[PDB]
């Protein structure tokens, strides 16, 4: 149930929350929005256990 | 059970070959994310094939 943001252009300011579910770009060629190898999601969710 | 290893060091690492060299089932990255690598320096660099 608990995700933290992995990837995101630049960093946040203090007291300011990024709820924004958008794709990154992590690699030259464009995402264009659909998950592919160099594009990976933000957010990730703890293994907690 | 017999994995290769090789020691890499004295050199630059240009990860973007790796990241284009095919289409990848898994890219997960365990302790550090994918976009930083290259603008991090690490003594070695140890790459397992199998």
């Amino acid at each position: 149930n608990y995700l933290y943001r992995l990837f995101r252009k630049s960093k946040l300011k203090p007291f300011e929350r990024d709820i924004s579910t958008e794709i990154y770009q992590a690699g030259n060629k464009p995402c264009n929005g659909v998950a592919g190898p160099n594009c990976y999601s933000p957010l990730q969710s703890y293994g907690f256990r | 059970y017999a994995w290769n290893r090789k020691r890499i060091s004295n050199c630059v690492a240009d990860y973007s070959v790796i990241y284009n060299f095919a289409p990848f089932f898994a890219f997960k990255c365990y302790g550090v994310s994918p976009t930083k690598l290259n603008d991090l320096c690490f003594t070695n660099v140890y790459a397992d094939s199998f």
